[PDB]
């Protein structure tokens, strides 16, 4: 039911539909080959609030098209110490945020976009 | 002026004589305000207390209690606000100084503590012992010419009051952010907070929240907003942590899961906890206790029960559950199980959501409703079945007439209430479906907002035969039911806040309940226009 | 592989109690619950009660009053008991396994327990020869005179199945059982291999092997 | 509460044929049934789950179709081996219900019966009883008459039947006719005959020995 569509990456969009993501908060995580996986951005969604990591903050910008239901996120400005694989996170939350989101949970998950 | 936090331990004893006085170094070394209580207590003989000269001024209550030191120096203590107090009345106690050892408190000199700002005093057992807001003293007929203030200070200046975030705007009619705005950091007027402090939901810079509020970002500032309800506490579930060789919620564990809003892990409640486990030394659980869960709003794995309270009707105490995420499954399989118990309705009308893993409810004899939610609704996951088998017939629950109400949609209900329903048919109030909203009549009057009835504001005036607002706002009435401040309904017109050039804006009731502008001149009040008013 | 191997007596008398043990294997008590379900030769098939793996128990409506099933996890055992029992009480007495958790698709069934209530007294039976003719052949053994049923019979203690008929017991005017066991051989084949039919009726303890020549 | 019913009640079938259980149940339960099989002195066997979800072991011919009220069980090609009683199971309401069953029987060429006759053990006269035993073996169709004749007078309430149940291989009946003399009336009499009627036979068949 919940779809998470990727697509813009390589050498960034998310298209979540399958259901009303009105409490929910949708983000972007990204895993590098030989570590874990790490929180990059993520957004409320209603309201429309955001946060971003350290090494992110500044470097990116994340956005949020409401009726298309679409998450996208510029990587504006790369460099060699960013290079990993991308997913874009969802997940419904107790009260449409309103307490700290890195206690934010994500239950559903893309698919993989590469990032070189 | 450096600053300390402070302590409230009372008369009680951090460690070893010298541990204590080792403890008490450290936090008022060179302080000079002390933001709490200021207590000195169990000090040795032969201690030097010299770095207590510092000390200027202090906020909450002073302690001396229990010491043998002879000389306690607070020869610079100017002022003791007492904030708070010791025991009943007392902002100053100066208790029992002395031992049996023949070695009691000798010296106390307290030569510049010239006012306390409130509370009285309390001296026992010691046998060997100007401007118009201003406080101490003063060195000058000015405010910013006095010793210390008596409210608040804002860069030498003695105010009564810190200059307040926003300043009414008499042309808009709105609110505006004050640039001039600082916030309460203490007694003093600060226009941004401390390093590692937090605003408060309104005015000072603490660096703790607390309770009933959770800490949020705007601006760049941290601050601190309410907690709609109950703040999100997570806690563990059974077979983790403090559970972890945990069989089911026991009579035990239970109390543990006080204010729990989200449950990292799963949740099981077997016969046994009522029953009881002799070979765990667990002793039976009252039903009454399960009340505890009422607080929770999410669950990371699986929810299991096996065993319900066979007088209760439905699962009462999950009522404001709202999502079951499933991460964690029974046998891998299944994020909730109901099975054999003598419920009636299951009662999750929270329920919104369960993101992962199968649904089996089994074996409920008297279980209703049941097969009339479209479980496909709750579920994010693909592949996610439910399994809705042996619970009593449809039919039977037909002829005692427990079927879904008149005013639920076709989606279902979790019971024979209107607030069971899945959805409305036509709209709710509360989390109540009902057959209109009170456009032309009722009480409270209201304007529907997507399938939701939403008060008008109590400012508006109830039309007969029509409606009475059109938004949350009381710029949104119709008729103003009091006073009128330009596009505002109000029920007392604007008088003595302030506003811009620092100046105490006034208004004044115009026979036709609008509020209208006095003479500046007037100060003070006014009950009209001219300079008659005042 | 699973099983459900039960193990009680089948004979009750009115009033009286049964008792029923399902001894377990293959699978945990402690994550499946057992059933329990009997079959009259006229009622067909009816669902009495279940040991959750809790340990919490359902039993069908015209059960509650007399039924109590309670169990042991360790020993893996599950005991079946059902008070004041009449004449209609009289039927086969099944234990059962779902195939999945929590659920009623009795893929796993005891072998059953044979209930027969009557005041009326065990007796074993007599074993005689069915001895084959002069004249394939055939030949068996009778057996007569038992109470209650069952009685179970084989050949060769095993070695020989096909061409077997065990006859379903008569009731004969006296109250008691008798039945009959026959074989179809090679008659080239009576002094060649020695026929023995193994009779054994458990209420009696009464086990007979009896040669036919 | 919730009634299943079965039917026909019973079913014959030649093999090769289309074989169709109908169970239709008085409330509507969506997919909530299941199907069993139980041979003679068998234990049932679950066949098909949820009105048509396929167990391991059960062979394809098996399958079942249906939802709501009318339930079906089906096989595609009989055999011999299939001959048992078939019931099925509602999951929805509690508590969980069976049928009263579908009887399957085989068709099958006629086929006469071998009859064979047994005397009195010398055991069994000792105590003073003697029964005597006339066996027809494998035999189809059902219907066949016995009659004990002990020089030639019929007797009457004298004797006992026992069919055996539908064979799985060949799918024929087995008889035996048991008569009891007392060990007097016994030895007073010399020729103890049995005479088998049966559609397969031309002219009726006997079987006797002389005391
Ligand atoms: C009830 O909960 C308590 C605490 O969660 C369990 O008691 C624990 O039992 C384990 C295994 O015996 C011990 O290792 C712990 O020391 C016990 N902790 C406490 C606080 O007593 C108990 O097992 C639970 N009972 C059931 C039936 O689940
Ligand atoms: C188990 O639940 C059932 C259904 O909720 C209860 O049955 C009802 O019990 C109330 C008790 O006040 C009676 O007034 C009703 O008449 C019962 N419903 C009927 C008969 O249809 C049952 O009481 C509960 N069991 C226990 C032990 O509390
Ligand atoms: C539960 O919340 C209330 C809210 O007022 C609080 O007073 C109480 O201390 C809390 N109990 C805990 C945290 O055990
Ligand atoms: C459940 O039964 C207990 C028995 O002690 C009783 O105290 C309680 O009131 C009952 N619960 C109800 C009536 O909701
Ligand atoms: C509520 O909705 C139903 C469904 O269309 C309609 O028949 C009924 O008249 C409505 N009642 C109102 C709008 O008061
Ligand atoms: C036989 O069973 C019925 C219920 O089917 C019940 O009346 C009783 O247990 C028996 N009948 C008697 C004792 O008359």
């Amino acid at each position: 039911e919940v779809q998470l569509v990727e697509s813009g990456g390589g050498l960034l969009s998310c298209a979540a539909s399958g259901r009303t993501f009105s409490s929910y908060a949708m983000g972007w995580f990204r895993q590098a080959p030989g570590k874990e996986r790490e929180f990059v951005v993520a957004i409320n969604w209603s309201s429309g609030s955001t946060y971003y990591a350290d090494s992110v903050k500044g470097r990116f910008t994340i956005s949020r098209d409401n009726a298309k239901n679409t998450m996208y996120l510029q990587m504006n400005s790369l460099k060699p110490e960013d290079t990993a694989v991308y997913y874009c996170a969802a997940g419904y939350q107790i009260n449409s945020g309103n307490y700290n989101f890195k206690d934010y949970e994500y239950d559903y998950w893309g698919q993989g976009t590469q990032v070189t | 002026k450096k600053v300390c936090q402070g302590t409230s331990n009372k008369l009680t004893q951090l460690g070893t004589f010298e541990d204590h006085f080792l403890s008490l170094q450290r936090m008022f070394n060179n302080c000079e305000v002390v933001l709490g209580n200021l207590e000195i207590t169990y000090v040795q003989r032969n201690y030097d207390l010299s770095f207590l000269k510092t000390i200027q001024e202090v906020a909450g209550y002073v302690l001396i209690a229990l010491n043998t030191v002879e000389r306690i120096p607070l020869e610079n203590l100017q002022i003791i606000r007492g904030n708070m107090y010791y025991e009943n009345s007392y902002a100053l106690a100066v208790l029992s100084n002395y031992d049996a050892n023949k070695t009691g408190l000798k010296e106390l000199p307290m030569r510049n503590l010239q006012e306390i700002l409130h509370g009285a005093v309390r001296f026992s057992n010691n046998p060997a012992l100007c401007h118009n807001q201003c406080a101490a003293g003063c060195t000058g007929p000015r405010e910013s010419d006095c010793l210390v203030c008596r409210k608040f200070r804002d860069e030498a200046t003695c105010k009564d009051t810190c200059p307040p975030l926003m300043l009414y705007n008499p042309t808009t009619y709105q609110m505006d952010v004050n640039p001039e705005g600082k916030y309460s950091f203490g007694a003093t007027c600060v226009k941004k907070c401390p390093r590692n402090y937090v605003v408060t939901d309104h005015g000072s810079c603490v660096r703790a929240c607390g309770a009933d509020s959770y800490e949020m970002e705007e601006d760049g500032v941290r601050k601190c907003k309410k907690c709609e309800g109950p703040c999100r506490k997570v806690c563990n579930g059974i077979g983790i942590g403090e559970f972890k060789d945990s069989l089911s919620i026991n009579a035990t564990n239970i109390k543990h899961f006080k204010n729990c809003t989200s449950i990292s892990g799963d949740l099981h409640i077997l016969p046994v906890a009522f029953r009881g486990d002799s070979f765990t030394h667990t002793p039976p659980l009252d039903p009454q206790e399960l009340d505890i869960l009422k607080t929770v709003k999410e669950i990371t794995g699986f929810l299991l029960i096996q065993a319900w309270p066979e007088n209760r009707t439905d699962l009462h105490a999950f009522e404001n559950l709202e999502i079951i995420r499933g991460r964690t499954k029974q046998h891998g399989q299944f994020s909730l199980a109901v099975v054999s118990l003598n419920i009636t309705s299951l009662g999750l009308r929270s329920l919104k959501e369960i993101s992962d893993g199968d649904v089996i409810i089994s074996g409920n004899k008297n279980l209703c409703y049941a097969n009339t939610i479209n479980w496909k609704k709750l579920f994010g996951t693909s592949g996610q079945k439910t399994k809705i088998i042996s619970n009593r017939g449809e039919n039977s629950c037909k002829a005692t007439g427990q079927v879904c109400h008149a005013l639920c949609s076709p989606e279902g209900c979790w019971g024979p209430e209107p607030r069971d329903c899945v959805s409305c048919r036509n709209v709710s109030r509360g989390r109540e479906c009902v057959d209109k909203c009170n456009l032309l009549e009722g009480e409270p009057r209201e304007f529907v907002e997507n399938s939701e009835c939403i008060q008008c504001h109590p400012e508006c005036l109830p039309q007969a035969m029509n409606i009475t607002c059109t938004g949350r706002g009381p710029d949104n009435c119709i008729q103003c039911a009091h006073y009128i401040d330009g596009p505002h309904c109000v029920k007392t017109c604007p008088a003595g806040v302030m506003g811009e050039n620092n100046t105490l804006v006034w208004k004044y009731a115009d026979a036709g309940h609008v509020c209208h502008l006095c003479h500046p001149n007037c100060t003070y009040g006014c009950t009209g226009p001219g300079l008659e008013g005042c | 592989q699973v099983q459900l191997k039960q193990s009680g007596p089948g004979l009750v008398q009115p009033s009286q109690s049964l008792s029923i043990t399902c001894t377990v294997s293959g699978f945990s008590l402690t994550n499946y619950g057992v059933h329990w379900v009997r079959q009259s030769p006229g009622k067909g098939l009816e669902w009495l009660g279940v040991i959750w793996s809790g340990g919490n128990t359902d039993y069908n409506t015209p059960f509650t009053s007399r039924l109590s099933i309670n169990k042991d996890n360790s020993k893996s055992q599950v005991f079946f008991k059902m008070n004041s029992l009449q004449s209609n009480d009289t039927a086969i007495y099944y234990c059962a396994r779902a195939l999945t958790y929590y659920d009623y698709e009795f893929a796993y069934w005891g072998q059953g327990t044979l209930v027969t209530v009557s005041a009326a007294s065990t007796k074993g039976p007599s074993v005689f020869p069915l001895a084959p003719s002069s004249k394939t052949a055939a030949l068996g053994c009778l057996v007569k005179d038992y109470f209650p049923e069952p009685v179970t019979v084989s050949w060769n203690s095993g070695a020989l199945t096909s061409g077997v008929h065990t006859f379903p017991a008569v009731l004969q005017s006296s109250g008691l059982y008798s039945l009959s066991s026959v074989v179809t051989v090679p008659s080239s084949s009576l002094g060649t291999q020695t026929y023995i039919c193994n009779v054994n009726h458990k209420p009696s303890n009464t086990k007979v092997d009896k040669r036919v020549e | 509460d919730i009634l299943l019913t079965q039917s026909p009640v019973i079913l014959s079938v030649s093999p090769g044929e289309r074989v169709s259980f109908s169970c239709r149940a008085s409330q509507s339960i969506g997919t909530n049934i299941h199907w069993y099989q139980q041979r003679t002195n068998g234990s049932p066997r679950l066949l098909i789950k949820y009105a048509s979800e396929s167990i391991s072991g059960i062979p394809s011919r098996f399958s079942g179709s249906g939802s709501g009220t009318d339930f079906t069980l089906s096989i595609n090609s009989v055999e011999s081996e299939d001959i048992a009683d078939y019931y099925c199971q509602q999951n929805n309401n509690w508590p969980t219900t069976f049928g009263a069953g579908t009887k399957l029987e085989l068709k099958r060429t006629v086929a006469a019966p071998s009859v064979f006759i047994f005397p009195p053990s010398d055991e069994q006269l000792k105590s003073g009883t003697a029964s005597v035993v006339c066996l027809l073996n494998n035999f189809y169709p059902r219907e066949a008459k016995v009659q004990w004749k002990v020089d030639n007078a019929l007797q009457s309430g004298n004797s006992q039947e026992s069919v055996t149940e539908q064979d799985s291989k060949d799918s024929t009946y087995s008889l035996s006719s048991t008569l009891t003399l007392s060990k007097a009336d016994y030895e007073k009499h010399k020729v103890y005959a049995c005479e088998v009627t049966h559609q397969g036979l031309s002219s009726p068949v006997t079987k006797s020995f002389n005391r």
